[PDB]
């Protein structure tokens, strides 16, 4: 009688979640910003969705990791409420482009697509406030998004790495390139994954964890890239880091 | 070291904006009529005296 | 004794190209304004804002403008603008202001200390009152709370003031919170409705794509030129850049926090931004009295 | 300080103004039943004054 489970556990986020706090260019120098970021080796909720939990809060903001090469992870959906009363938005990705809709889609706690074609899911839309298309954001290989919104703007950070011959997420830093500021102001309280299975046989498993308002040091190369970042909060030694704006401490007792 | 960090300081300084709605000089002169951005460029001149 | 710069030569502007003008003809002119309580709020962006075409309409009754002087619209570029589309009484226009308070401006909109926007209000009494009374038009005088900036109210709450609703019929404190407005035009000024079109000019560190009839200038180099790069103005010389912006962000920045780099807007390089020469000037003197030869 | 279209296309003062306004009713002195249309004002301009 249970159609959706989805199995939880708990990770290790390691050194991962870092974005570009502002499309301004830096070089060879160490900048302190305050923002919504993942703290460092935080908990990150890991599901597997296979074919009674649905509910994901937003909070301040979502880091979403999806590590599979079989392509299955397929557009989002964001609301409030989450039904007809209230405007949601949608994320369509398939091979051609990428589709984002503010759109009343209605669709029950289990909303998925067809699959071929899948102009069967829906004939209109009833009201869309703001639509836009793109180049598909998803191109083994990491898709690491960070979505929020803040100050009536829905902003979209993506990286896509391409990870070494390995079996986890490595400790290293894939600072996370915007690609969408949309100017929506909705209102944002929960969001859903949209699985992708043909008409089923299938399986999912991604990764989410939650911003918080956190000050970080970043460190931008001579090409203008992130390298390294540190998290103040984190331990005693991140702390003595960011008072003194070095990533090398030298011996001594600081305040 | 400490020269160079005074000087570092003080154009570190030069951005604050003391209250103001913006840091930027040229800025506010495009942007509003005198008699409300005088409280604003005093503001502005205050910190950085 | 003084100080010596080197005045800029000429001015560039560098704009980019939208052959697209904003729907500024469809937010003024729409037949129907809907009502205060639902404001309509249509966003403006990646078009050209030409606002001589909202002067070319009747006399503006109020055209107040907070943070922006109003005849600095075609040179400023903005990133976002929020037309908040609605209708009125006279009396209740003034109270949108600074210092003053009324029933419209916390219970149907209220604007924040910070905001650059421009209001602009004209009568439609000629065009919008009949002897029957536009009953569409109406206002919610009742909420639990206090409206924050920027926000709008139209949901049903159960406003139960009393042990015992009224439930659908007439009593004591019981009054319909949606006030319909009275149009009769034999009433005078403080009475009519009006249009009133807010105008909110959000910018911010984002490509603003929304500047304004600007012929663009060629661009020069190795020259003290006032540069206005997308609403960033400042005075230096340009240079062909080596440093690689990476494909997403438009300025550079050092280690002082200052303006270094931009990336132009028709054409895709980075310009390397040096302040033309500045320094002191001294004069080396002997006594007044030996000779005057400086 | 004070805005408007009588500021602006009729009678502006300065904002460092130092002076009094005086007004008070003339209905009873200055207004005649036919209308005396010789009081009249420009809310109309190119420019501001
Ligand atoms: C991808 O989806 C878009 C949705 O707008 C559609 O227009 C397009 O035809 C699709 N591409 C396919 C089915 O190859
Ligand atoms: C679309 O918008 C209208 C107006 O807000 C609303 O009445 C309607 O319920 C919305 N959705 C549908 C189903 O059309
Ligand atoms: C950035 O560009 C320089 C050449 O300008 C190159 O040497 C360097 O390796 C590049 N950055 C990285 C991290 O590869
Ligand atoms: C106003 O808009 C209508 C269409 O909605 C148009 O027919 C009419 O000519 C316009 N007139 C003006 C400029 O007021
Ligand atoms: C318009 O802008 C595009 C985008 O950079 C540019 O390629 C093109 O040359 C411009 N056209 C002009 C300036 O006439």
């Amino acid at each position: 009688v249970n159609l959706i489970t989805r199995t939880q556990s708990y990770t290790n986020s390691f050194t991962r979640g870092v974005y570009y706090p502002d499309k301004v260019f830096r070089s060879s120098v160490l900048h302190s910003t305050h923002d919504l970021f993942l703290p460092f080796f935080s908990n990150v909720t890991w599901f597997h969705a296979i074919h009674d939990n649905p509910a994901l809060p937003f909070n301040d903001g979502v880091y979403f990791a999806s590590t599979e090469k079989s392509n299955i992870i397929r557009g989002w959906i964001f609301g409030t409420t989450l039904d007809s009363k209230t405007q949601s938005l949608l994320i369509v990705n398939n091979a051609t482009n990428v589709v984002i809709k503010v759109c009343e889609f209605q669709f029950c706690n289990d909303p998925f697509l067809d699959v071929e074609s899948e102009l069967r899911v829906y004939s209109s839309a009833n009201n869309c406030t703001f639509e836009y298309v793109s180049q598909p954001f998803l191109m083994k290989n990491l898709r690491e998004f960070v979505f929020k919104n803040i100050d009536g703007y829905f902003k979209i950070y993506s990286k896509h790495t391409p990870i070494n011959l390995e079996r986890d997420l490595p400790q290293g830093f894939s600072a996370l390139e915007p690609l969408v500021d949309l100017p929506i102001g909705i209102n944002i309280t929960r969001f859903q994954t949209l699985l992708a299975l043909h008409r089923t046989a299938g399986a999912a498993a991604y990764y989410v964890g939650y911003l918080q308002p956190r000050t970080f040091l970043l460190k931008y190369n001579e090409n203008g890239t992130i390298t390294d970042a540190v998290d103040c909060a984190l331990d005693p030694l991140s702390e003595t880091k960011c008072t003194l704006k070095s990533f090398t401490v030298e011996k001594g007792i600081y305040q | 070291n400490h020269n160079a960090q005074a000087l570092n300081t003080l154009v570190k300084q030069l951005s604050s904006k003391f209250g103001a709605i913006s840091s930027v000089l040229n800025d506010i002169l495009s942007r509003l009529d005198p008699p409300e951005a005088e409280v604003q460029i005093d503001r502005l001149i205050t910190g950085r005296l | 004794t003084s100080n010596f710069r080197v005045q800029p030569t000429e001015s560039i502007v560098r704009f980019p190209n939208i052959t697209n003008l904003c729907p500024f003809h469809e937010v003024f002119n729409a037949t129907t304004f809907a009502s205060v309580y639902a404001w309509n709020r249509k966003r403006i962006s990646n078009c050209v804002a030409d606002y001589s075409v909202i002067y070319n309409f009747a006399p503006f009754f109020a055209f107040k403008c907070y943070g922006v002087s109003p005849t600095k619209l075609n040179d400023l570029c903005f990133t976002n603008v929020y037309a908040d589309s609605f209708v009125i009484r006279g009396n209740e226009v003034s109270q949108i202001a600074p210092g003053q308070t009324g029933n419209i401006a916390d219970y149907n909109y209220k604007l924040p200390d910070d905001f650059t926007g421009c209001v602009i209000a004209w009568n439609s009494n000629k065009l919008d009152s009949k002897p029957s009374g536009n009953y569409n038009y109406r206002y919610r005088l009742l909420r639990k709370s206090k409206l924050k900036p920027f926000e709008r109210d139209i949901s049903t709450e159960i406003y139960q003031a009393g042990n015992k609703p009224c439930n659908g019929v007439a009593g004591p404190n019981c009054y319909s919170p949606l006030q319909s407005y009275g149009f009769r035009p034999t009433y005078g000024v403080g009475h009519q409705p009006y249009r009133v079109v807010v105008l909110s000019f959000e910018l911010l560190h984002a490509p603003a794509t929304v500047c304004g009839p600007k012929k663009s200038t060629n661009l020069v180099k190795n020259k003290c030129v006032n540069f206005n790069f997308n609403g960033l103005t400042g005075t230096g010389v340009l240079t062909e850049s080596n440093k690689k912006f990476l494909p997403f962000q438009q300025f550079g920045r050092d280690i002082a926090d200052t303006t270094d780099a931009v990336r132009d807007p028709q054409t895709l390089e980075i310009l390397d931004i040096t302040p033309c020469s500045f320094g002191g000037v001294s004069v080396i003197t002997p006594g007044t009295n030996t000779s005057n030869q400086v």
